[PDB]
Formats: C-alpha cells, structure tokens, sequence
C-alpha cells in the first residue's frame, strides 16, 4: 500500500510540469504520517521486514520531498521535519539525495542570505534536545561544511561578520560554549554518541584556524571551552584538543608556564592511534614556542625535556615518533651533540624490517647538520652502519650519495666476506665504485694495489658461467682503478695489473665454446682501450675471431627478429657488438687481419640489422 | 666510554644518595645522563659487578611507605625502570635474590602507587628466566596465586592491576593448572559487583555506561574491569597444549558481560578482548556452541562503546565476527542469514571505512548464497523467500557501484595529483651513479565539484589523505563485486517457477536461463546495467579498449547472458 501510494503520486507529478498541488505541500505531509505508520506497523507485528520494494518507495518519497522542498518559499522548517522523520529509522542520510540538496544549501558568498538564516534555525536545531543524536550529527554536518566551504573556497570568515555585522547565532554558541562547566554534563546526562563533543571541538577549531583576530571578547570562553577538554580519559578527543589549543596558542594569547606543560604533556605517552594527532600538534606549535622561548636567553630547557623523554623510553617502538621530531623541522637544532649519538644508535639497533626508510631520515638528518657547519668514533660508526645497510640487500641510492659526500668530510679492506652472493657481489662494487673514488683524492691508489687486486680476483673472474651484471657493475670501478696516470714516471705496480687483466681477456676470449666467455674479453679489452691507448696490439686476432662469432650467431638471431624469452642476453651482444665495432676498429694497424674483418663488416651492411649501429659504422667509415 | 671509564663517573657519587631532596643527580641518573646506550657485546661485566653491590645498597633502604609525592618515590621508580633496562648473560642470582622481598610484602595492598614494581619485577625475572633455566619455578609463582587469593578480599574492602599476561605462560609449563582453573573460577563466573544482576531488570536491554552511578569511587570498576580482560585474553593459550574441563558453557556470557561492560573512557582493552574472542573463535569446537549461547543477537554495535573510539576497532570486530559467521554456515536458518545479510550490507554501502572491509562484506555474502541455496533446495514452500534474499544482495552491489561512480570527477582530481607525485618520484631515480650509456658516448665522440572533498578540508584531521592510486581501488572493486554478481546471477536459476504453467513446449530450454522477475527485481537489474556502464569511465586512455576496461566489458556482457 506504500509503495501504491507513492508512486500513484509520483506518476501525478511526473505528468505535470511541477507540483499538482502547485507547491502546497498537504498530500507530502499525509505521505510523511503514511509513512511513519507503515513503519510502526512493520516494527510492531513482524512478518515481513527490509525489502526491497520498501527501500525504492522510500527513494522514491524521499526524491519527491526534497523535489517540493527546493521548491517553496520556506525551506528552513520542512527540511528539519524531514531529519525529524528518520529520526527512528530510515537510514542515516539519503547518499546524495539529501546531501545534494545541502550542497545546493551552500551558495557561494550567501548572496541570498537564506543560508545565514539556515545556520540560525540549525544551530537551534543543535542547541534544542527536539531529536536524537544522530540526527544532531547530521546537523553537525551541515553547519560545519558550509563553515569550511566558506573558509576554503573563499576568505576565512570575510563574508560572514565584517563589523560585526548580523551574527545572529554566534551568540547563541557563546549560550552553547558557557553550559561546558562540570564537563557539560556528560556523566549526569547519556549520550552514546561521542560525534556531538569532536563536532563542538571540531567547530571551534574552524572558529580558531579561520580568522581569530576580528573576533577578541569570545576567546577566554573558547580557551575554557578547549581546556575543558584536556581532563577527559579518551584519547583522540584529550589529543585532537591538545592540536586545538596547540592552534590557538601559536596564533595569539600566549602564556608562559602551562605552553611547557601542554608541549610535554604532548611529547609524553602517545601511542598509535594518535601520532598524526601529534605530528601536526608538535608541527604548529614548536615554531613559535622556539621563538618565545628565546625572549629570554638562558631558557633552553625545551630541548632538555625531549632529551629527557628520548633518553626516558629508551630503545622501545615508541622513541621513533621522537626519532621523526626532530627530522621535520631540522633549524631549530645543531645545538646539541648527544643527539648525534643518540640518532646513531637508534638507527644502527632498527635497522635490525620495514623502518628502513626512518633511519635514512636520520642519516640525511646528520649531513644536513654538518652542512649547516659550512665527532670522531660516530663517524665511523655510522660509515659502517651505511656500508652495511647497502651491503645488506630508491632509498640505497640516497644512502650511496649520503656515503659519497660523508666521505669527503670502514677504511680498510673489508668485503672478503662478500643465490644472493652475486646480489651482494653488485652491492659491494657499487660500494668500491665512490669508497675507492672517494679517498686519496690526488690520484693516489696505488699502495692498496695488492690488496685491492686480492679483493677483485675473484670477480673479474667472475662471468664464466654466471650472469653479466657482476661485469657491468664492476667496470666502474675498474675504470676508476686502472687509471692511475700510467707507469712511466712509478714502480712497475700498476703494470703487473695490466699484465694480469689483459692475459685474462687472453684467456677468456680463447674460450668461445658458449656466450658468456666472449663478454669479459671485450669489456675488459675496451675498459684497457678507454683508459690506455696501447693494448693487446699483438693479440688483435681474438678480438676479430670473437668479432666473427658475434656474426655468425647474429646469422642465428638474423632470421628471427626477436628472442620470445631471454631477450636482454640478444641486444646485449648487440651492445658489445657496438664495443667491438670501434674497438678492433680504431686502431688500422692490423696485419692480414683487415681483409676478412672488413668482409665481415661488408656481411653486416648486408643482412637487416637495427639503424642505431648502421649509422655508427657510417660514422665509422666517413672516419 | 664502552668500558670501566664509566665508573669515575660516579666514583665521587659512589657513595649514597644523602639528603635525597635536592640529590636527585648524584647516584640514581647512572643510566640516564649519558652513560646508558652505548655498545656492550661483552663490556657490560666490566662495569655490570659494580651495579650489582651499588643498587643493592640502594635497595637496601627505601621502605614500603608509598602514600608521601616522592621523598623517595623517585629514586625507587629510577631503580625499577633501571631493573628492565638491564640485559645480562651473567650472575642471574644476584639480581634474583634481591627483588622477591619486596614483591612478597604488597600483596593486599593496591591503592596510591602501592607496589607497581610487581608488574615490572616479575617480568624482569621471566626474561632472565628466559635466557637460562634458574631452576626456581616454584617459589616465585606463588605470589600470584596468594594475589588471587587476595581477591575476595580486594572485592569485599569495596563495598588492582594484576596484569598476568606472562605471569602465568612460561612457553613450557610442566606444571599442574588446576590451581589455574580454580583461580580463574573464582572471579569469571561470579557477578562482579553485586549490583550487575540488579540492572538486568530494565533489560526487556543493554547497557552502555558501565554503572548507572552505583559506585562512589567508579575508578575501582574501570581497574577490575581492566584485569578482567586482561584475565579473559590470557586463558585462551592454554586451550592448544592440553584441553580445559570442570566448564564449558561459562565463557559466552561473560565474554557478552565484559563486551558490554567494557568503559567508553578507554579503547585499549577493547583491542585484546576482540583478540581473545577471535582466539576462542579460531578453534573447532568452541565455536558451536557460543552462536546458541549469544543468540547471535549480542553480536551488534553494543561492542562499540563511545563513538570516538568505535572507528578503530571497528575493522577487526566486524572480521571477526564475519570469519565466525563463514565458518559455522550450517547452524544458520534463514532468520539469521536475513538479520545478518541486512546489516553486512550496511557495513557494505558504509563508506566511512576501509575498502577491505566492504569487499569482505562482499565475500561474506557471496559465501552466504551457498546455504540460502541449499536451505532454499531444502523445503521449496519457502522457496520465494530464498530467491527475494539474492535480490537484496545484489542490489546492494547496485548500490555500491552507484556510490563509486558518483565520486567519479573528484577521484579524478586526486589521479591528478597521483600523476604528479609519482612524475616527481621516478625522475628523481635517474640521477644513479650507473654508466655504459654516457661514458660510451663519451668516449666516442670526444675524438670526432567539491562535495566528497569537504572532508579533506577540515581542521581536525585525525588521519592523513592517503595518496594511492584511486583507480586501481576502483578497478579492484569492480572486478570483485562483478565477479560475484555474475556468480549470484548464475545462481538465481534454481529458484525458477515450474514451465507447467508457460506449457512451453521445451522446458529443457527452461531451468537454464529463461525465469522470471518481479517489477522491482528488473529495476535492479537496469540500474546495475546503467552503474555498469557509467563505470568504465574510470578506466579510458586518461575496437580500442584497455585491458582492465575490457575485462570488465565481459564481465558485464557475460553477467547479462543468463538473464531472461
């Protein structure tokens, strides 16, 4: 029968242009008590609960009202009537249905003003026990959306009271804001719902963060109504007042004993559910306790009470909130030095999981204070610290340019102890690219040569029947190691180096039976023809037979196009082909080797090859 | 300073804390001002025999008198929380023989800070008991047992925080627990005031205060209450090595009195009680006879006490109490699985919550049709009734679309953002210190409408905006919930009315695809194609589809297939 009733009205409002009633309103009241009684009688006698035929009529009376409702010349009672009538039941708001209709509530600038007069009659609302508390929330809703739609996308309260022009419900929140004492009854009377507290904090939190500079005889009443707060046991309401006290005083009205006593009451005891809480408190009101706590100049106690409370819950989870204090704000600090040590620590015990990414911020942390200069066992304690974490194993590369500038401000031979071996084998030539780069900066490593070719034997060795990323990864620092401005003026130690590496590529590159000799031949050969214009000038032939075989199995690749797995390891012997091009081609000091070299050149200008080399061996010959 | 040089200094403060107002400098900030983190893989016993003597000495004196604000209550704290910071691999006896004397002096005795050394010392001495076997576990746990004892007492002086959360589990126990049952017993099964029984009168429900006012004090019930849950989540570790006895049905209804008794003052307790009850409700058999004992009807929103801490622990206990509803599915009749399908599609169309908690509500509907199959394929008179019920499920997957799809321009403001912060986040990765590509180079040529986003503006924050991807939500939403759309809509085809009165001439044509719906059934079913189709907006470039649209195109298309 309800669903009969409303859509038969429906269907007489849809085959006119507007209201049949001509925006009355009589037959919408009838179905408002139709609608109530057929929800006492479903509650009463239970046969047939929560269907869905119930639910689109309810839909559907629900688009019909507020169709009538943005359709009168009073708009401001039946829109409450209607919270009035869910009160009981029926949802908790139509999902925009309804608050479409309150976001057509919200005009922009309230050029009308009926808004202004919305606010009145809905804080009335609020203020008046005429619903539950649900219905309340909703209020709280409204009121505070159209309080921040005007603060952000507008002036923070410019529009509303310029001279204190038409307020007309301020005062009754000052009536509202007074009734707080003896913790605004919250013992003597029930409610169940905690909404109604964090929407009166909430509200005065946008009256404090919008402008409190036009506003001056409300502020004890809002400082009382806020403190009031902090004595409750709850924890995200005791700490969301704690971020709006912590607003109003870094904005004006500063006292002088209880801003210590709200900043360690805020340091103090702070467990998960709470740290953004926190993090903004702390964020607003450090900078200007900072700089009212150096009005005078002997008070610097603020950093003996985070001092105090690091060293209180030492070596536990929740230090870390503290660990990221002093990481936001960094100006404010290189004025102690036990937080070096401190910070060192406490990195070096949570790095053994996923807080990794905290202690780089430590570690960033300390470049920025040695830095802002421009002790001793801490600095190799946290250089061994780096070169473990990166050993360990985005945020490792921020921890080698971190590694890469420390150094300039272990040093000894360390890696002989480095599946994930050639994981750790990338990581460490990563590490002896800048750790050997970094020190005896005057092209000076040569007394380490013994030590350092001991450490590296076992990886230019390495690619025989591995993978190619050891190589490519350690002819960096090959590069970097085997220019150490010749051997003609220093002892012959660089030279049995040279001796060594290039009777490797000598006996690598006799070895042509699978495709992973033929790579350190030629990455070696061409680090030895980058770094040093003499090179195995009598032993060229291998670099040509070598040449021959990346053509005669680009002939197996030829007919294909591409690989359908194991695609890297084909234009990788493109990459060393474009090595060897200009490798046994630069020097045309060659004896009976030019004629089949160049025929094989010839065979590669013949079949179809990729344009990106084709155009380096034109280069090649317009060279 | 990892060595002996600690000692000179405090080698001028060796001596004792005299005039212990002013002195609180001299020998109880040993371990605090800077001598307390440095490294000590074997340096402790340099300097670990000479803190032994010293705070023995501090020990010595220093009397049970708790009641004055700190003419000694400070140096005694600074002794206690030194007693934790400890770590040692040596001379266990030592700290051992010197800390029972005064565990063993404050046992009826709780009230201004009267002995909360215990819940420290008792912990220190079970992790020194951890390193190495001391072979002394039973005089030290006897203690705890005279604490119990002292309960009765404690209950009749009032007219506590015994916290023996590893006061009791030694991860061996080679020990009796009938002394265990008999001390759990005396304070579960009992009402804890006596004035609990009274307020059931007016239940004709529940209660959301603890006490209406019956206590003076009200300090007392927050603390017993406390331990109560404390004890309630520490008896569940003993069900794995050997099976409880003397009681069975005892736990249901004080684990419903402590879900409704739990203060709205604080959240904490609320954590490891739901912990407890998952614990309980892990289990095989203790699972079957709870459901009855609750009627499954005190499984509500009573367990959210004060609605500022009731959004936090809402995602556990609506898991918990889902993952015990998916695993009797048997006991169910279809009262229950209507009751439960009408408030777990609430929890669905919520959107105040996670995303993982609405797919699981839809997980959990989709593993209810299951039995509302076979319930239906049971006795067919309530047939109709069945087949109304994958109506309503179905329709608030309707809903939940719509509720995606109208956010559809503001998700798109933040994928703008989610451009920028990842644009900004991955050429920052090119500055690595890796080559072949420059040096090469190198080498060669140097010789030749805000409506959802209100929320995000306003003052008290409380979380911060998240930055992942809205799409991929989006897109992982659509897939499930089109998934199991398509499941229950295949489904649908057992509850068909008989062909007889179609007389079709091929009913093996009928039972298959072809069936009937009622008017507000095909409303449904257009608004589901019409959400369907306004959802594959969030999946365009941003016969020349993407992958994750077209996925969803066959779904769509494939969902309609076995419709009439």
């Amino acid at each position: 029968f309800f669903t009969n009733m409303v859509d038969l009205f429906n269907t007489m409002v849809i085959t006119n242009g507007d209201e049949w009633l001509k925006k009355k309103g009589n037959m919408i009241l009838k179905l408002k008590d139709m609608l109530n009684l057929t929800l006492k009688t479903i509650k009463e006698n239970s046969f047939y609960i929560d269907h869905l035929q119930l639910n689109q009529s309810i839909a559907k009376f629900q688009a019909l009202y507020l169709r009538f409702t943005e359709l009168s010349e009073r708009d401001q009672n039946p829109l409450l009537l209607d919270f009035i009538d869910f009160s009981f039941s029926n949802g908790i708001k139509a999902s925009y249905s309804l608050k479409k209709f309150i976001f057509h509530n919200i005009i922009a600038s309230s050029n009308k003003e009926k808004q202004n007069n919305f606010i009145n009659d809905a804080t009335l609302f609020v203020l008046s026990d005429k619903c539950l508390d649900a219905r309340i929330f909703v209020l709280k809703n409204v009121i505070n959306s159209t309080l921040i739609y005007e603060v952000a996308t507008s002036g923070s309260l410019k529009s509303y009271l310029v001279e204190d022009k038409k307020p007309k419900w301020l005062e009754l929140l000052h009536n509202k804001i007074w009734k707080n004492s003896n913790a605004i009854l919250a013992y003597d009377v029930l409610d169940h719902h905690d909404l109604f507290r964090f929407e009166l904090l909430q509200l005065s939190a946008i009256f404090i963060k919008a402008d409190p500079e036009i506003i001056a005889e409300i502020k004890k009443d809002i400082i009382k109504f806020c403190w009031n707060f902090i004595k409750l046991e709850d924890t995200l309401i005791k700490q969301s007042a704690y971020l709006v006290t912590s607003y109003f005083i870094s904005k004006f009205d500063f006292p002088i004993k209880v801003v210590t006593q709200v900043f360690v009451a805020l340091l103090r005891s702070s467990h998960v559910e709470a740290r953004y809480l926190v993090k903004q408190s702390l964020d607003v009101l450090t900078p200007v306790l900072h700089e009212r706590m150096n009005a005078a100049g002997t008070p610097d106690t603020w950093i003996n009470w985070v001092k105090r409370v690091m060293v209180e819950n030492s070596s536990s989870q929740n230090n870390i909130l503290y660990q990221f204090l002093i990481s936001h704000p960094d100006l404010f600090f290189n004025s102690r030095d036990l937080f070096i040590s401190n910070i060192i620590h406490h990195m070096n015990k949570i790095t053994f999981s996923d807080s990794h990414t905290l202690a780089i911020d430590l570690a960033s942390l300390i470049l920025y204070w040695e830095n802002k200069t421009l002790s001793l066992h801490l600095r190799e304690a946290c250089t061994a610290f780096l070169i473990r974490y990166v050993c360990a194993s985005e945020l490792g590369l921020r921890a080698i340019n971190i590694l890469s500038e420390l150094i300039s401000d272990v040093k000894l031979v360390y890696f002989e102890k480095f599946s994930e071996n050639i994981l750790y084998y990338c990581m460490n030539a990563l590490d002896v690219l800048y750790v050997f780069f970094k020190n005896k900066t005057k092209e000076w490593i040569m007394e380490n040569l013994p030590t350092i070719q001991n450490l590296l034997e076992k990886c230019i060795k390495s690619d025989h029947h591995d993978v190619q990323e050891a190589l490519q990864k350690v002819l960096q620092v090959i590069m970097k190691a085997i220019k150490a401005q010749g051997v003609s003026v220093i002892i012959e130690e660089e030279s049995p180096g040279k001796t060594f590496i290039q009777m490797l590529t000598s006996v690598i590159t006799q070895d042509l039976q699978e495709t992973s000799s033929v790579t350190a031949g030629v990455t070696l050969a061409w680090v030895l023809f980058m770094n040093f214009p003499d090179n195995i000038v009598p032993l060229l032939t291998p670099l040509m037979k070598t040449f021959s075989k990346l053509c005669k199995d680009h002939l197996s690749i030829s007919q294909p196009k591409d690989a359908m797995a194991l695609e890297e390891a084909r234009i990788t012997t493109k990459l060393l082909e474009k090595v060897l091009y200009i490798l046994s081609l630069k020097v045309s000091l060659l004896g009976d080797s030019r004629r089949p070299f160049l025929s094989t050149v010839a065979l590669l200008i013949d079949h179809s090859m990729d344009q990106n080399f084709l155009r380096k061996i034109v280069n090649m010959s317009r060279s | 300073m990892s060595l002996t040089e600690q000692i000179e200094q405090f080698a001028s403060r060796f001596r004792d804390d005299d005039a212990t107002l002013q002195s609180r400098y001299s020998t109880l900030s040993e371990l605090y001002d800077i001598m307390e983190l440095l490294n000590s893989p074997e340096d402790y016993h340099f300097f670990l025999q000479a803190v032994i003597p010293l705070l023995l000495n501090q020990l010595k004196e220093v009397p049970i008198s708790y009641d004055a604000h700190s003419p000694e209550q400070k140096l005694r704290n600074s002794m206690l929380d030194i007693f934790n910071r400890c770590l040692m691999n040596q001379t266990f006896q030592p700290y051992a023989m010197e800390v029972l004397e005064f565990l063993l002096s404050v046992l009826p005795k709780e009230n201004e800070e009267n002995g909360i050394l215990c819940m420290k010392v008792l912990t220190t001495l079970f992790k020194s008991f951890k390193s190495i076997l001391q072979d002394k576990l039973d005089s030290f746990i006897r203690i705890i047992i005279q604490i119990y004892k002292n309960t009765p007492n404690l209950i009749n002086q009032t007219f506590l925080r015994s916290s023996m959360f590893s006061f009791k589990i030694l991860s061996e126990c080679p020990i009796t627990m009938v002394t265990l049952y008999s001390s759990y017993k005396q304070l579960t099964s009992t009402s804890l005031p006596e004035f609990t029984p009274l307020i059931m009168n007016l239940l004709n429900t529940s209660i959301s205060t603890e006490i209406i006012n019956r206590p003076a004090y009200c300090d007392f019930i927050l603390a017993q209450i406390k331990a109560t849950s404390f004890l309630a989540y520490v008896f569940i570790r003993g069900y794995a090595p050997e099976f409880l006895q003397d009681y069975v049905n005892f736990v249901p209804d004080l684990i419903i009195r402590l879900l409704q008794d739990c203060p709205s003052e604080l959240s904490s307790a609320r954590k490891e009680l739901l912990h407890a009850t998952r614990h309980i409700l892990s289990t095989n058999y203790k699972k079957l006879f709870l459901p009855k004992l609750d009627y499954l009807f005190d499984e509500r929103i009573l367990i959210g006490n004060g609605f500022t801490m009731h959004e936090t622990l809402r995602p556990l206990a609506y898991s918990t109490v889902a993952d015990f509803i998916h695993n009797i599915r048997s006991e169910l009749q279809l009262s229950e699985i209507e009751k439960t399908i009408k408030i777990y599609t609430g929890y669905l169309l919520d959107e105040s919550l996670a995303l993982t908690v609405q797919i699981m509500s839809a997980k959990l509907l989709l593993n209810l049709v299951e039995r509302i199959l076979k319930l239906g394929k049971e006795n067919p008179q309530e047939a109709p009734r069945a087949k109304k019920l994958l109506m309503i499920i179905i329709d608030s997957y309707m809903n939940r679309f719509k509720t995606l799809n109208r956010q559809y321009d503001t998700i798109m403001k933040y994928y703008g953002r989610y451009e920028t912060h990842k644009k900004e986040k991955a050429e920052k990765l090119k500055n690595s210190i890796q080559d072949n590509d420059k040096e090469s180079e190198e080498f060669m040529r140097k010789v030749l409408v805000e409506m959802f986003d209100i929320k995000n503006y306003a003052p008290i924050l409380l979380l911060p905006t998240p930055t992942n991807d809205p799409i991929k939500d989006a897109f992982y939403l659509y897939r499930t919930l089109m998934s199991f759309l398509k499941t229950i809509i295949h489904d649908l085809k057992v509850f068909n009315p008989p062909p007889n009165e179609y007389t079709v001439a091929n009913p093996k044509l009928w039972a298959s695809v072809s069936r009937v719906f009622s008017y507000e059934e095909v409303i449904v079913f257009k608004d589901l194609f019409h959400e369907c189709i306004i959802g594959l907006k969030f999946f365009k470039d941003h016969v020349s589809a993407t992958k994750d649209a077209r996925e969803l195109m066959d779904y769509l298309a494939f969902m309609f297939m076995q419709m009439d």
